């Protein structure tokens, strides 16, 4: 019992469609990040109310499709269906833009926190479409693979993009020994990865 | 009209217990089962359990079977009711957000729900945090690292500086505690003339630092 895919793309005007495999009395749910589920369509196919005309479901035999017809800005969210205690993954929906390359910055770490015994050295990727994207850490073109983290924003109510920031953390010890450091990122939009290096 | 008010975040240690509630107001509140959700950051709903209005009666997944108790209290005119969910012997896993939700026909559609209340588990203590600068169209930010708990807010220049600006979500690290970042982007020429301080608050533990970069 499961639902596809686990991203979609539309642009707005557009129809989209998202599929559950699930039996029985079926209900669909639109979950806005950090915000409750809404009810849009319960057992099946009867649309809730107060929830716009332009959702709809269908019990195509097995399985259940949820439509929405001329997507708007506000169904950017994501969709699950739920089936008793039984919850589907669910379904990030975001807006189609151009695909843009991604604006990527270095940060060195501070001396004035180097005085505290933690290094950190930040990557920054900026403004950026699709959501997708990987970042690696090279340094001495030593590959690091443990000691790091990234952060994700929400795509942008404004332009539509992404930004990323991925932070690695050292001691102060390790940070001294190597000197040249560098962050490499590919993306969707870049024929080829690029690095920023310090 | 038919609400349901949850109560704020809550920190806890491991090993301890964390109560929950929920207020439910303005309908029928005798004729609909509440239930129980939870969600962890980047993760699913799971059913935590239901309870009925009228007997008192829970039941819960396996998975929280003994450690957690779902209670409830009526008022006298049955116009609200308190509903709690009680977990003790936290454990890491048990960090998320708990949504209580009403039931409205027999077969588990949920039309209402409260908004959530967050459960940090977490070893560690109150602490503001240290903000370092990002330093450098160019980039620059502040490093906004190890506070507790969340959350914090980030301005510039007391809120006159807004259009630019990317505060990230907050991760937590191996030690316990909260990093994020918040950067913004400037024209390369603007930085002679103009001044850029990140503002930040974090009021539990009332730290609130401004930082030239
Ligand atoms: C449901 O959606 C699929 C594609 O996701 C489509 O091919 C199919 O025709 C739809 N099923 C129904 C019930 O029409």
């Amino acid at each position: 019992m499961t639902q596809s895919p686990s991203s979609l793309s539309a642009r707005v005007g557009d129809t989209v469609t998202i599929t559950c495999q699930a039996n029985g009395y079926l209900n669909w749910y639109q979950q806005r990040r950090g915000k409750a589920p809404k009810l849009l369509i319960y057992d099946g196919s009867k649309l809730e109310r107060g929830v716009p005309a332009r959702f709809s479901g269908r019990r195509w035999g097995q399985e259940y499709n949820l439509t929405i017809n001329n997507l708007q800005p506000e169904d950017v969210a994501t969709y699950f269906c739920q089936v008793y205690e039984f919850i589907v993954p669910g379904t990030r929906l975001d807006l189609k833009r151009t695909v843009a390359a991604p604006s990527v910055f270095i940060f060195p770490p501070s001396d004035e926190q180097l005085k505290s015994g933690t290094a950190s050295v930040v990557c920054l990727l900026n403004n950026f479409y699709p959501r997708e994207a990987k970042v690696q850490w090279k340094v001495d073109n030593a590959l690091q693979s443990g000691n790091s983290q990234e952060s994700v924003t929400e795509q942008d109510s404004k332009d539509s993009t992404y930004s990323l920031s991925s932070t690695l953390t050292l001691s102060k010890a390790d940070y001294e020994k190597h000197k040249v450091y560098a962050c490499e990122v590919t993306h969707q939009g870049l024929s080829s990865p690029v690095t920023k290096s310090f | 009209q038919v609400h349901l008010s949850q109560s704020g975040a809550a920190v806890t240690k491991p090993g301890a217990s964390v109560r929950v509630s929920c207020e439910a107001s303005g309908y029928k509140i005798s004729d609909h089962f509440i239930h129980w959700w939870r969600q962890a950051p980047g993760q699913g709903l799971q059913w935590v359990g239901w309870i009925n209005p009228k007997t008192g009666q829970p039941n819960n997944a396996r998975q929280f079977q003994g450690r957690v108790s779902l209670t409830r209290q009526a008022s006298w005119d049955f116009d609200t009711y308190s509903f709690y969910m009680d977990l003790k012997a936290v454990r890491s896993d048990d960090t998320a957000i708990y949504f209580c939700a009403r039931q409205r026909s027999d077969f588990w559609d949920f039309d209402v729900w409260g908004s959530g209340t967050q459960v940090t588990v977490s070893s560690a203590s109150t602490k503001g945090p240290s903000v370092f600068p990002l330093a450098p169209t160019a980039a620059l930010g502040c490093l906004v690292k190890d506070y507790f708990p969340e959350p914090v807010t980030v301005s510039w220049n007391s809120g006159a500086l807004t259009s630019g600006v990317h505060t990230f979500p907050a991760v937590l690290q191996s030690s316990g505690l909260y990093s994020l970042s918040s950067v913004v982007t400037v024209p390369s020429s603007s930085l002679g003339t103009q001044t850029y301080i990140c503002n930040v608050n974090h009021k539990p533990s009332n730290t609130k630092v401004d930082k030239r970069v």
